[PDB]
Order: structure tokens, then C-alpha cells, then sequence
């Protein structure tokens, strides 16, 4: 086949990043390893840190949109009992 | 499995059922036409074969109608001795469903049809 | 809109079969069979399910052999060509009472009875709606109901007003175990007879369903330490970086 | 570079359709694979527009077919468009072979393309089945039971097979409904096979009529082959118009009006046109279990035809021993063709089990002889000594 | 199998709907469905012919609406939920003579007459067949056979005998437009109209094909212009060698 | 994307074939050429040569295989009449 459009992604050996110098990478194989290592300091510590960087921006708009449902659930339910007919009149016409 | 009864259909003529798809024989049973079947050729014709061990209610009848060549069918008492031409090639069984005609390999089958007493029903 | 025409909810009552490992209780089961034989298949049919399905659930072969030679079904006709009928066999389905639609809308005044072989899955509520509307018909519909003719008052059908009147009273079925016929005891037996028949296969759903989360969960716990195993020599990589000398 | 070559999928378009590099010798028996398309997109969408009113009870089939036929606008465009296409379709597919072991295309580049296409055949040949079994007529019905009881020569677990085929105990609305459901799947697994098909071409090329190779003058597919696809495109249609419009219960057999009764047998059982050679094959055989073992080798021996042929050069164009048994191949498929629609009376059982003898030896025994024949021939006509 | 068994094979005659230009003639429909109505319809069934088809083909819309509602179908039950019955309208379909199958051979000796809405292209023949065979009856079976009881011979049946004795005399319609209607003459006009009843679609089928073959027609030889003259410059392509200088 | 591996065509460039030297090739306009240029004289000659030289090799299979369909359709008609019952009756049974 004819060779396609320039990419920003090749293939091993000329994945088209930068020329690297003076980075060295060791690793040990994994049959010399403990995994499941570090699992139980993880999962209290880490775990927290985690969730006290990430928390605000969840849970600030989760609080304001359950709010905003359960007064609007609220005002729904008061609307159609028998002591707020006479406003749900005067709402709805 | 369907099973069809007794007293409801009397002596001497036909009934052929339709049970899972196929049609076959049941009559009540006539007396020397039963003793007739015991008149049988062993085998200076086709199989050497077996009453007993093809119908074993001495007076009723079902196997499998299917004809023996490859699967076509009979009219009802008209014919040998009193009974089925297989028009299919131009061949012909009675009471117990014996070939005495044509080209057909071997008689016909008969599935495992138990009783009320001796009251025949299929299955 | 208001909870009249909502309808009153109904509370969570403790079914023997509600939970994980639960199994329909088979003896209500039975017992359900007869309290719907007795007073309910006068009105409501059950044509989902076949005689056959009873057999080995709450019944024996006999018991439903005979359940169902004791009703008429249309046979093939006969060499003549005429209709004929026919003792029922296991093949075949829990008759109803009515012939069609206008035969019930003419017996019930107007309205016509659901089929009762998938009402639970059918209504929002389960088991405790069928038996809190059973058992919820008060003796007076409350104070300043316009009550239609024909129509009685049960606050957990939506609007309030059901065409179907009480009909479970107190020892109007003898059961052949001698359980006391309440209308409490009456309701329980025929709402578990009806989540059988709209759920016959719930039993095997949760023995199937308990083979198959062990599986799941020793596979999943499994492929956490064999992805962490084969990813270890990535996690546990190191970077050091020299800066080359300027040429 | 062009925006059709520096995109994903026009690039693939580009590739396949517009800059293939063709051999500029190839004659019109290089138009059948855009004639297969061509078919297999036509099958497909009448398929879809009849599966929108048909219904697949046992009850309902034959008669949701004459609905499709009375009630629906243009319904019998649709299904003789149908019918008549897939017979159309199974006689390209059948030039498209024959005109790939005359050329030597299944040769040792092209191995893996030859055997990409016997799974295409085989899958065409188990799709027309089941939708020839779907319209339940009476040929519908009983080409279903007897094909399906073949399963019941083996063994062990023949009962079982066929009792799994079947979802029951005979052929009914279990056996129905799974026939539509597979009649509709097997074509889209056919339509990946054809991409595949097109993959496992593309590597290498077309051949051409010379048998020489075809690198040293090419031209791009766009203008010129689209073109000459194009003539042969407008031929079929003209031709399966007519077919449609003139004559279309004319390759059809006429007891598929009949409703389809498990008590009545039709007297000479017989399937569609295209499935009378492998029917004949079948019924050569003196066995049940050799039998169908005989018809699917009948259609796995075109697997050994890359091994067996024992020349040099590539094709019959320039043999004449292979172009004479070539047409003897082709001729003993017709008369095999017709043996498969007579009954089994007494010159026709021999002459099926001799033109059966033919066709396997011809691949096993009449390739290699003179292929090698003809390799000497070609030697020691040319060379002094 | 031998010639009787295979049948006498029906001669060609020369209808007017033969030739790819031609149409059924409507007139001999009409007559072929007074016919049909008249001898055909004690035991032969119409199952697929709606009334609303023959609307415009042979017959007016009042002279169908009056043809369906001499006949009763089934209605939708009354509000008692008995049984009705109903005047025939357009929508309704050809009734049969007998209620199922079993009536059919009780009536016809065990034979059962084939439903004939599609039957000149259920057999190998066509119209060919079916008027050799409703003329081909003769006065005695040939000297030789053994006819059973009950049958009739006709040579064009195969296997020769038949259940259907000859149903077609001399004189037997009068039809309406004073055709003198003999054996041969309502043989044709059945013939013609269950031709009809098989292929309802027939002139507008051939009319559409003399569309898309002039069509294609153009179009394919349009093409082969189009081809030789893209085309025309690689026909035309000439090569040259002059060996190149030893190097 | 990854290479794979060496085929026997390559693309518009890097065909493959052998090193071409001293062919020319001439060719001239379609528009300034005539279309349907000798047709008339390829329709009777050219046809009868491609007829001449590709006859034998259709026509004498078709030739064999027609006069054994024909013969063993005459033995079959032959053998399921009055005239031949006795042959029939000896070649099956
Ligand atoms: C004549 C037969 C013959 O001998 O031909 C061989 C002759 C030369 O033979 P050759 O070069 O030795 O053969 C080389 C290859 O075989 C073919 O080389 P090629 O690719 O250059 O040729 C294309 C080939 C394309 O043909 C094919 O490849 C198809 C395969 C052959 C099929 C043969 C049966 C066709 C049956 C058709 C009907 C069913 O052309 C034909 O073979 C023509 C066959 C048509 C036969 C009927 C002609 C009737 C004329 C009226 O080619 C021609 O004569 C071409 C004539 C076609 C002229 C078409 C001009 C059309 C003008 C416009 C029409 C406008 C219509 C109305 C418009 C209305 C506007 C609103
Ligand atoms: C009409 C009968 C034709 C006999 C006279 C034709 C001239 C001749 O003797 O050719 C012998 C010729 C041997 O010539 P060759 O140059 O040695 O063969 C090289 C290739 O085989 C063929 O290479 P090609 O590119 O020439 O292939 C085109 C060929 C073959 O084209 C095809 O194979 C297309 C096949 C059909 C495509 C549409 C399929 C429709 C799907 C349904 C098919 C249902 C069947 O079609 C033609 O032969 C067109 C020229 C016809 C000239 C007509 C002269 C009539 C006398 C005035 O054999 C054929 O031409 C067979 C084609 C005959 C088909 C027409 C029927
Ligand atoms: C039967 C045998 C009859 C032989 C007919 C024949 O061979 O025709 C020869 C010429 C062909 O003429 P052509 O195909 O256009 O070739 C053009 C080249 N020229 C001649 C100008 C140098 O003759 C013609 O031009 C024929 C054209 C007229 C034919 C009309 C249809 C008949
Ligand atoms: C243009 C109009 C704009 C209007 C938008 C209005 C809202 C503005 C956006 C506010 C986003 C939510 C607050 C984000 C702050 C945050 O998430 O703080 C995350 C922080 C810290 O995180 P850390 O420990 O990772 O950082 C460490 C500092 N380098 O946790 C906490 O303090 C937890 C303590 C309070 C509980
Ligand atoms: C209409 C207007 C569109 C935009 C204007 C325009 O046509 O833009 C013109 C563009 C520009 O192309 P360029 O090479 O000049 O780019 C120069 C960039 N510098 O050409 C194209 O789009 C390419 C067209 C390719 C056509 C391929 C046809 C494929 C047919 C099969 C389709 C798939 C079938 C699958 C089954
Ligand atoms: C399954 C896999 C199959 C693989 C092979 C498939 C190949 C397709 C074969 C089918 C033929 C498609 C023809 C497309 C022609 C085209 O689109 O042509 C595009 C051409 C390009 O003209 P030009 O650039 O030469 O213009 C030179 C100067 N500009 O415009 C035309 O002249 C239009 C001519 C009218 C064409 C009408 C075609 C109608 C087709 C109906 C049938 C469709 C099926
Ligand atoms: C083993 C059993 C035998 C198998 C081999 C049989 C092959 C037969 C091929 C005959 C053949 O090939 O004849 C093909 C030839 C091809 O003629 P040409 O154009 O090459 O003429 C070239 C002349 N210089 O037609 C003829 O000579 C003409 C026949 C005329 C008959 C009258
Ligand atoms: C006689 C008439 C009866 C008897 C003996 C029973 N039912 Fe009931 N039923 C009946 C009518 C006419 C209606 C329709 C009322 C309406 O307006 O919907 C019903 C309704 C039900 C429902 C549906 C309730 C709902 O729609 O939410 C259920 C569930 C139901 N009926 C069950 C039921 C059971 C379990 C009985 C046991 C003895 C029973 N019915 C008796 C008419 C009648
Ligand atoms: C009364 C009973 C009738 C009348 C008045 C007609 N038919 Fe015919 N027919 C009848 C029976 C019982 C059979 C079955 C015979 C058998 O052995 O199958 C038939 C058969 C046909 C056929 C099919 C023949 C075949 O299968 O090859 C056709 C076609 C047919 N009948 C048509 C027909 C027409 C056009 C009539 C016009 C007046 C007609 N029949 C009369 C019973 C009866
Ligand atoms: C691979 C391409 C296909 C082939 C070869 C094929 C083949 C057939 C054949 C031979 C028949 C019987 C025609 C007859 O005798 O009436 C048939 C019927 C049918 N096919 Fe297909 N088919 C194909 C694709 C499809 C697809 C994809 C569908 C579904 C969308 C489909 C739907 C049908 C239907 C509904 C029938 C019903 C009977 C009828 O209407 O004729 N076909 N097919
Ligand atoms: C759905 C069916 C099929 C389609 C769409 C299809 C498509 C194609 C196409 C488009 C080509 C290229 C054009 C050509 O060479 O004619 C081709 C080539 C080929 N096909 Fe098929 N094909 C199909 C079935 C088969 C079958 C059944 C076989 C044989 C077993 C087969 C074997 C080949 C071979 C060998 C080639 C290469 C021929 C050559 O160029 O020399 N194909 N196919
Ligand atoms: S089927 Fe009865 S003889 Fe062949």
C-alpha cells in the first residue's frame, strides 16, 4: 500500500519523540518481587491523600444538585396535599 | 408424548395417528388374520422377523407408517390379504406389517408404545 | 399529583423468599394453589401457565393429572368433521373463566380482570402490593369520598376506587393441612402461589446466581494479583537522569 | 500528499478501489468479484426489506411470504429479485471458481486467498440453504428433513446433532424460527469473510491471463477497470431483469407453492439447481456416513489443488492437455448437475458414481499427471540433447 | 418411473396471456369466476383472493360488495360476549366450502381437494395442466387398468387416477355475455382466472420489465461506448526496444 | 505502523519488477482518437480466429458428456416402456 499522512505516533523504534540522553531506567523482574507490597499502607494513607485532594470538586456540586431535588421534591409534595391547594390554584393558573 | 385410549374405537378398522410428526398403523385385531399371522413366511421372502417381539398386544396395532422405502404412505384395507397397499412403488403390508412386494429393504418400526393395562398408547 | 390517585404505598413485609439464599415456601405455594382455585378463578385467569409446570412444585403427577382431567378443552374434530372435546392433559394451560373479553366486562360490570400469571412483576410494589390490597379494604371508605356505584374503596389501588370487591374471608377455604384459614394466612398463601407463577424459575436463579458471584469474585480477587504480579517490574521502575556534557 | 490518500478510510477506499495497481491484461473473467459484490449487496438489502414483513411460525412463513407477494408494493420485485439473485449470485461464484483453477490463481502466492474463498463458498452454500428452508414450501420442508437426517449417520452423537438441529423431533416452528435467525446471520459473517478475501488479495495482486507476472505494466483501478466493471455490471442487471420480470419461477421448482405437509411426500425430493452436483455426490454413495463424508470432501478437495499441481507455469492458457480435461471437469460438473435431478433408476446410478469418480479424479489424479507431462513436454521440445 | 406415472405432459396451447407483451384477458376472468363460482366452489377453496382484488380486475365495486355480503363471516362478539356473525365486506377473503380438513375428505371419499389460489404454478405445467386436465377426462379408461373404486381416470394426473370425477358438461354456466359456453370455453376461462388468483401482478410485472430491459438495454450498450473510449488510449499503446549499450 | 513482510507487489514507485531500460511507449489522446474503430471487421474476423483456434477444447467434452446424457436418457425411456420390461426386470432385480 502507499504510505499515509505524518502521524504523531510511530512505532517501536521511531515513535517520533524527542532524542533522549542521559535517562537510564532499571527495573528487577517481577519473579524477584513481592507483590501485593505496600498494599495495607495504601489503602488507609494513600487512599486518603487521594480523596482529600479530589473531594471538593465532587462533592460541592453533588451537594448543590441534591438540594436543589429535594427542595423541589418538597415544594411538589407540599403542593398537592390539602393544606397548600391554595397556592398550587394560584401557581399552576 | 401422546397417548390415545381403548374403548372408544371398536373392532375392525383402522385408525393412523399423527404422533411427533409421523403417521402410523394402529388397528384392532382380527382372529385368523391374527393366526393368519402366524401363517408367515420365515424367509423365502425378504426378513425373517418376528410377531412377538414386533407387536406384543395379541389384539392391536400401531408402527410406524412411514413407508419402508424411503417414507411415503398407505391407503387402508385394500389389498393382500385384506389390507394396506403402499402405493409409493406399488407394495403391500397387513396385520403385522409383512412385505410380500417390491423393492423395499425391510419391514417397518415400531417405537416403545406402553399401556393402560394393555391399553395401547405411545410414547 | 396527590397521593390518593398515587395510591397509599405498601410496607415491606418478610416474605419467606425475599433474600439471597431464599426459597419459595413450596407448602404456601400449594396452599396459594387451592385459595385461587377456590375464590379466585372465578374472575381472573391464569393462561401463562401449563398444568405441567405444577408437577414437582406443588403438586404430584397425580394430583395434577386429575386437576386436569376435570376440565373440557377443544379437541381435533372427528372423521365427520365436527367439533369435539377433550379431558385435559398436562400439556395444556390453566383455563379462565370467561370465553373472551365481553364475557368479562358483562360479568364484572364493565371492568375486566387482568391475568393473574404476571401480576407482581407487573405492579410496582411486588408481593406487599397484592396483599396490602387484598387485605386493605376498610369497612368504610373515609370521610367525604364520592364513591362511584359498583366501585369499592381500597387506599392502596391508585385513585381508590377498585372494581373488585373483598373477597377474602375469614375460614372460606379449608385447607387439607389444617393451617387456620385466615384472611391474612389466605392472602400470604395466594400472593406467594402468584410470584411463583409469574417467577417459576426463581429458585434456580438463585442457586445459579450463588455458583456463579463465588466464581466471579475468586476470578476478579485472582486477576487483581495477576495484574498487579505481571505489572510489577513497571511500578517498581527508576529514573535517573545525568545531563549530558554540551557537544 | 492527496487529501484521499492522507485520511483513514479514504485511504483505505484509495488503496482498494481507485490506485489499486491492476495488470493490464486481465480479460472480462476479472469483473466476477465486483459481480459477487455486487450480488451480495443486492441479496442483503432485498433480504432486509422482505425480513421486515415476514413472519417465521410454522404457521405463518409460507403464508407471510404471499403476503410479502400480494399485499406489500413491489413485494414480488423483492422476493423473485431475491430468488433469482441468489441463483445468480451462486452461478458468478461458480465462474469465479472455474475461472480461478483454469488460471492457476489458487498457486503458492495466492494459497491463503484460495482458502479465504472455500470458506466464502461454504458459507454461501449454508445461507442459500437456509433461506431456501424458510419459505417452508414443500420441496422447502422435505429438502430440510432429508438434509438434516444426514446428520444422523454418525455414530455416536448423530441422534443428538440432529435432535439439536432440529429443536425437537422434526422439522417445525423451532426449526423455522432458528433458520431465519441463522439465515439472516451467516451473510454478515460473509461480508466480513469478503473483507477478508479482499485483505488476503491485496498483498500480492491480481493475476493475469499469461500466468506471467504482472509487475511491469500496471493501471489504476479508477477509469479504466471501473469502467470495464461497469460493462459487465449493466449486462447482469439486464439479465437478471429479465429473469425477474419475464421468467421467474423459471429456475425454481414448482412444489415450493405447495404448502409444506410433514404427512405427503413430493415423490422426488430435489434441492435448488446450484446444490444438485454435491446432491449427486451425495448420492453416489452407497452409505449414508461416506455420503456426506464424500460431499464435503467434494468441496474440501479444492484445498489440495495448490499441492497437486505439479508445473511450472501458472494456468492452462498455453497446455492443451489442460485445457481438454479442464473442460472435462467442467462438462462432468453439468452432468453431475443434471444425475442430481433425476431419480435413482438404473443408468443413472452408474453414471453419477463415474462422474463423481471424475470429479475426485481430477484433482488427485489427473492434475499432477499432466502437470508433469506437460513439464516435460515443455522441456524436451525446446532443448537439444 | 414409467410414462403413466409420470403423467401425459400437457401440449402448448395458445393463450393470450403467452409473449412478453401480452395480459390476461379480463373477460375471460370474469367468466372464469362465474365459473368458478358456480362449479369450482362447492369443493375447492379460494383461501389467498381477497374481495377487494377482484375490484377493478373483473368485476365493479358494487357487483363485489354484493357477491361478499351474500356470504357470513365471524364477528367480534356482542356485549354479552355471544357469538356474532356478519355480512361479508371488501376486506374479507373467499370463503371455502367446508369448515376444516376433516370435512373436506369426509365429503370428497378421503380425498382432499387442493386449495386453488395458487395452483398453475404449484404444478409442472402451468395453465397448460390445468386445462388438459379438466378436458382430458375420456368416456372409458384405457383396456388394461384396474381403476379403484371411487376414482376416475385422466391421463394428465399422474399416476392416472384421480378422485376428481368430470365436473365440466356442455351448457352447464350461461354466461352473461351470451358466449357459448362448452367444455373447451369454461375450461379456458377457469384456467385464465386462477392464472389470475396465482399471479395477481402479472400486467404490471410485464409492463415494468419492458421498462427496466429497455432501460438496461441502453444502458449496457452506452456503456461499452463509454468503456472503449476511456479505454482507447491503452488499445492504442504502442512499444518500442532499442536494446540499451553494453555498460 | 508495523512493517510486514516482503510480498511480490509493491506500489507506484517500487513495483517490483526487473530494471527497464530502452522501452518507449507511445500513446495518443482518447479524444483525438475514434472509438468503435474496427468493429466491424474484429466482429467477423477476429471472432472466427478466437472461435478457430478455442473450439475443439469445449466441443469435444461437450460433445462426450452430451451423447452419454443423450444415450443413458434413451436407455432409461427404453427401459420404463412395454417394449423393454424384461431387461428391466433382469438389471434391477
Ligand atoms: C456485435 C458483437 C461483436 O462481435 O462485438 C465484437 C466487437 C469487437 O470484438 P473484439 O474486439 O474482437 O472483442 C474483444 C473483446 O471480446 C471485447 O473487447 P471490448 O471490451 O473492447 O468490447 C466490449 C464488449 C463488451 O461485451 C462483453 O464483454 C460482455 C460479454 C459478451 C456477452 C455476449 C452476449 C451479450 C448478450 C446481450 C443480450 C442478452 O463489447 C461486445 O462484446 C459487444 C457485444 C454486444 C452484442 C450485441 C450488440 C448489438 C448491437 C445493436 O466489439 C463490438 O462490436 C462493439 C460494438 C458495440 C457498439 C456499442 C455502441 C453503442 C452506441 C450507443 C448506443 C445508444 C443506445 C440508445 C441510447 C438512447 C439515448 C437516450
Ligand atoms: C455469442 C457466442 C460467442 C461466440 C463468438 C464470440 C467470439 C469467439 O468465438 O470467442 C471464443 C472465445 C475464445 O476467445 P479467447 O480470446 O481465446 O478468450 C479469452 C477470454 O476467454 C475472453 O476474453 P475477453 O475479454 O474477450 O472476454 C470477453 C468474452 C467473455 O466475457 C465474459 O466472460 C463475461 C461473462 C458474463 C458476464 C455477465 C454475467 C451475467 C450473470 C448471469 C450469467 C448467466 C449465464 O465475451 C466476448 O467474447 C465478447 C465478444 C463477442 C463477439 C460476438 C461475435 C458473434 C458473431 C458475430 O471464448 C469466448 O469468448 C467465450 C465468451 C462467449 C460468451 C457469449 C455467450
Ligand atoms: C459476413 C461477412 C461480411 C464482412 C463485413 C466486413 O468484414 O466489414 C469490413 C468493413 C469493416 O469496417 P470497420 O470495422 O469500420 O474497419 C475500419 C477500417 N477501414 C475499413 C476503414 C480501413 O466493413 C464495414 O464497414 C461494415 C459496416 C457496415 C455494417 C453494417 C451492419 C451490417
Ligand atoms: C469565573 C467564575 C468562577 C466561579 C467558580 C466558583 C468556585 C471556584 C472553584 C472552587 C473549586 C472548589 C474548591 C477547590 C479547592 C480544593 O479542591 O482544595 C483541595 C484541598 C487541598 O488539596 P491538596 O491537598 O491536593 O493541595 C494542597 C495545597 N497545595 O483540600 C482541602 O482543602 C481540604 C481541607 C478543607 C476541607
Ligand atoms: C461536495 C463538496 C465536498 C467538499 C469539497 C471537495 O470536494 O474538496 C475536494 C477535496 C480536496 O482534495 P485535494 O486532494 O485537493 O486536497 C488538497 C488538500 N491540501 O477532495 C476530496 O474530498 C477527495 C475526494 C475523494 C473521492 C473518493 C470517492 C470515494 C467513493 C467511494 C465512497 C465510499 C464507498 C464505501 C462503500
Ligand atoms: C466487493 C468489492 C468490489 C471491488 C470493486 C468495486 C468497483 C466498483 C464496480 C462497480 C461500478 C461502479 C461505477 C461507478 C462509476 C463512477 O463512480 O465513476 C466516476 C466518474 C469519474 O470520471 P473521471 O474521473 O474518469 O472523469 C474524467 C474527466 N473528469 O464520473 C463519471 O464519469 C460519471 C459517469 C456516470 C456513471 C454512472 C454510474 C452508475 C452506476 C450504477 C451501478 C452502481 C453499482
Ligand atoms: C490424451 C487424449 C487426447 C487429449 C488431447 C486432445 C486435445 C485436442 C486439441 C486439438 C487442438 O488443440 O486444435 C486447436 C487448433 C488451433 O489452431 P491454431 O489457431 O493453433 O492453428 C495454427 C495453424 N498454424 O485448431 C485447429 O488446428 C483447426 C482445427 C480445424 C478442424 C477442422
Ligand atoms: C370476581 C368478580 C373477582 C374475584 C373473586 C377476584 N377478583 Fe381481582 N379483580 C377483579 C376485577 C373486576 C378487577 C379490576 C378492578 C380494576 O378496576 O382494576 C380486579 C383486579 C385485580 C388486580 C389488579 C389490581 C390493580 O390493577 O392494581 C389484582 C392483582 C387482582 N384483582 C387479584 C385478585 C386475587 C389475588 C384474588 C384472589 C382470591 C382476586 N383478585 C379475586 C375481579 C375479581
Ligand atoms: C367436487 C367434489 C369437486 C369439483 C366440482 C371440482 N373438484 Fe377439483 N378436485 C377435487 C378432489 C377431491 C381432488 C383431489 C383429487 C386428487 O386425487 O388429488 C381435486 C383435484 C384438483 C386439482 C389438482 C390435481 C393435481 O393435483 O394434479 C386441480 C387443479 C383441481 N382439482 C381443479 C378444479 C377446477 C379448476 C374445477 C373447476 C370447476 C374443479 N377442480 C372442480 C374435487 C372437485
Ligand atoms: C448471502 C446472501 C443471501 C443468499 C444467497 C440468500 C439466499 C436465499 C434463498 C435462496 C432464499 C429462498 C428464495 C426462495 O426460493 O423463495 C432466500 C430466502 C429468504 N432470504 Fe435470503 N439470502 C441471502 C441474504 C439474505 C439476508 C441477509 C436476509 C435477511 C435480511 C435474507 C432474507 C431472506 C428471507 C426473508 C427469505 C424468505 C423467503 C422469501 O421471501 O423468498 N436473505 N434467501
Ligand atoms: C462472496 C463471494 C466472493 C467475492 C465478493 C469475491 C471477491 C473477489 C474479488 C473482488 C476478487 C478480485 C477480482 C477478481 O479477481 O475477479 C477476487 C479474486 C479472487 N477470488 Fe474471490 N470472491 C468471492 C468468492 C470466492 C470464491 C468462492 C473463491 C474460490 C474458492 C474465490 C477465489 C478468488 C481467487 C482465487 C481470486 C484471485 C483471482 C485472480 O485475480 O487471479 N473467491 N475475489
Ligand atoms: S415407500 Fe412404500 S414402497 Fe417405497
Amino acid at each position: 500500500g502507499p504510505p499515509s499522512g505524518k502521524t504523531y505516533m510511530g512505532w517501536w523504534g521511531h515513535m517520533g519523540g524527542p532524542k533522549q540522553k542521559g535517562i537510564t531506567s532499571y527495573a528487577v523482574s517481577p519473579y524477584a518481587q513481592k507483590p501485593l507490597q505496600g498494599i495495607f499502607h495504601n489503602a488507609v494513607f494513600n487512599s486518603f491523600r487521594r480523596f482529600k485532594s479530589q473531594f471538593l470538586y465532587v462533592l460541592i456540586p453533588a451537594g448543590i444538585y441534591w438540594y436543589w431535588w429535594k427542595n423541589g421534591n418538597e415544594y411538589n409534595e407540599f403542593l398537592y396535599s390539602k393544606a397548600g391547594r391554595e397556592e398550587l390554584e394560584r401557581v399552576n393558573v | 408424548k401422546v397417548e390415545v385410549n381403548l374403548a372408544a374405537i371398536p373392532l375392525g378398522k383402522n385408525v393412523v395417528v399423527k404422533w411427533q410428526g409421523k403417521p402410523v398403523f394402529i388397528r384392532h385385531r382380527t382372529p385368523h388374520e391374527i393366526q393368519e399371522a402366524n401363517s408367515v413366511d420365515m424367509s423365502a421372502l425378504k426378513d425373517p422377523q418376528t410377531d412377538a417381539d414386533r407387536v406384543k398386544d395379541p389384539q392391536w396395532l400401531i408402527m410406524l407408517g412411514i413407508c419402508t422405502h424411503l417414507g411415503c404412505v398407505p391407503i387402508g384395507e385394500a389389498g393382500d390379504f385384506g389390507g394396506w397397499f403402499c402405493p409409493c412403488h406399488g407394495s403391500h403390508y397387513d396385520i403385522s406389517g409383512r412385505i410380500r412386494k417390491g423393492p423395499a429393504p425391510l419391514n417397518l418400526e415400531i417405537p416403545a408404545y406402553e399401556f393402560d393395562g394393555d391399553k395401547v398408547i405411545v410414547g | 399529583m396527590t397521593a390518593a390517585e398515587h395510591g397509599l404505598h405498601a410496607p415491606a413485609y418478610a416474605w419467606s423468599h425475599n433474600g439471597p439464599f431464599e426459597t419459595f415456601d413450596h407448602a404456601s405455594i400449594r396452599r396459594g394453589y387451592q385459595v385461587y382455585r377456590e375464590v379466585c378463578a372465578a374472575c381472573h385467569s391464569l393462561d401463562r401457565v401449563a398444568w405441567r409446570t405444577l408437577v414437582g412444585v406443588s403438586h404430584t403427577n397425580e394430583e395434577v393429572r386429575n386437576m386436569a382431567e376435570e376440565f373440557e378443552y377443544d379437541d381435533e374434530p372427528d372423521e365427520q368433521g365436527n367439533p369435539k372435546k377433550r379431558p385435559g392433559k398436562l400439556s395444556d394451560y390453566i383455563p379462565g373463566p370467561y370465553p373472551n373479553e365481553q364475557a368479562a366486562r358483562a360479568a364484572n360490570q364493565g371492568a375486566l380482570p387482568p391475568d393473574l400469571s404476571l401480576i407482581v412483576k407487573a405492579r410496582h410494589g411486588g408481593c406487599d402490593y397484592i396483599f396490602s390490597l387484598l387485605t386493605g379494604y376498610p369497612d368504610e371508605p373515609p370521610a367525604g369520598v364520592a364513591l362511584p356505584p359498583g366501585s369499592n374503596y381500597n387506599p392502596y389501588f391508585p385513585g381508590g376506587s377498585i372494581a373488585m370487591a373483598r373477597v377474602l374471608f375469614d375460614d372460606m377455604v379449608e385447607y387439607e393441612d389444617g393451617t387456620p384459614a385466615t384472611t391474612s394466612q389466605m392472602a400470604k398463601d395466594v400472593t406467594t402461589f402468584l410470584n411463583w407463577c409469574a417467577e417459576p424459575e426463581h429458585d434456580e436463579r438463585k442457586r445459579l446466581g450463588l455458583k456463579t458471584v463465588i466464581i466471579l469474585s475468586s476470578l476478579y480477587l485472582l486477576s487483581i494479583w495477576v495484574k498487579k504480579f505481571k505489572w510489577a517490574g513497571i511500578k517498581t521502575r527508576k529514573f535517573v537522569f545525568n545531563p549530558p556534557k554540551p557537544r | 500528499m492527496a487529501f484521499r490518500k492522507s485520511n483513514v478510510y479514504l485511504s483505505l477506499v484509495n488503496s482498494y478501489i481507485i490506485d489499486s495497481p491492476q495488470p493490464s491484461s486481465i480479460n472480462y473473467w476479472w469483473n466476477m468479484g465486483s459481480l459477487l459484490g455486487l450480488c451480495l449487496v443486492i441479496q442483503i438489502v432485498t433480504g432486509i426489506f422482505m425480513a421486515m414483513h415476514y413472519s417465521s411460525n410454522i404457521e405463518l412463513a409460507f403464508s407471510s411470504v404471499e403476503h410479502i407477494m400480494r399485499d406489500v408494493h413491489n413485494g414480488y420485485i423483492l422476493r423473485y429479485l431475491h430468488a433469482n439473485g441468489a441463483s445468480f449470485f451462486f452461478m458468478v461464484m461458480f465462474m469465479h471458481m472455474a475461472k480461478g483453477l483454469y488460471y492457476g490463481s489458487y498457486r503458492s502466492p495466492r494459497v491463503t486467498l484460495w482458502n479465504v474463498g472455500v470458506i466464502i463458498f461454504i458459507l454461501t452454500i449454508a445461507t442459500a440453504f437456509l433461506g431456501y428452508c424458510c419459505v417452508y414450501g414443500q420441496m422447502s420442508h422435505w429438502g430440510a428433513t432429508v438434509i438434516t437426517n444426514l446428520f444422523s449417520a454418525i455414530p455416536f452423537v448423530g441422534n443428538d446433532i440432529v435432535s439439536w438441529l432440529w429443536g425437537g423431533f422434526s422439522v417445525s416452528n423451532p426449526t423455522i424460527q432458528r433458520f431465519f435467525a441463522l439465515h439472516y446471520l451467516v451473510p454478515f459473517i460473509i461480508a466480513a469473510m469478503v473483507i477478508m478475501h479482499l485483505m488476503a488479495l491485496h498483498i500480492h495482486g491480481s493475476s493475469n491471463p499469461l500466468g506471467i507476472t504482472g509487475n511491469l505494466d500496471r493501471i489504476p483501478m479508477h477509469s479504466y477497470f471501473i469502467f470495464k466493471d461497469l460493462v459487465t455490471v449493466f449486462l447482469f442487471m439486464l439479465i437478471l431483469a429479465l429473469f425477474v420480470f419475464y421468467s421467474p419461477n423459471t429456475l425454481g421448482h414448482p412444489d415450493n407453492y405447495i404448502p409444506g405437509n410433514p404427512l405427503v411426500t413430493p415423490a422426488s425430493i430435489v434441492p435448488e439447481w446450484y446444490l444438485l452436483p454435491f446432491y449427486a455426490i451425495l448420492r453416489s454413495i452407497p452409505d449414508k456416513l461416506l455420503g456426506v463424508i464424500t460431499m464435503f470432501a467434494a468441496i474440501l478437495v479444492l484445498l489440495v489443488l495448490p499441492f497437486t499441481d505439479r508445473s511450472v507455469v501458472r494456468g492452462n492458457t498455453f497446455k492443451v492437455l489442460s485445457k481438454f480435461f479442464f473442460f472435462i471437469f467442467v462438462f462432468n460438473f453439468v452432468l453431475l448437475g443434471q444425475i442430481g435431478a433425476c431419480h435413482v433408476e438404473v443408468p443413472y446410478v452408474l453414471m453419477g458414481q463415474i462422474a463423481t469418480f471424475i470429479y475426485f479424479a481430477y484433482f488427485l489424479i489427473i492434475v499432477p499427471v499432466i502437470s508433469t507431462i506437460e513439464n516435460v513436454l515443455f522441456y524436451i521440445g525446446r532443448v537439444n540433447k
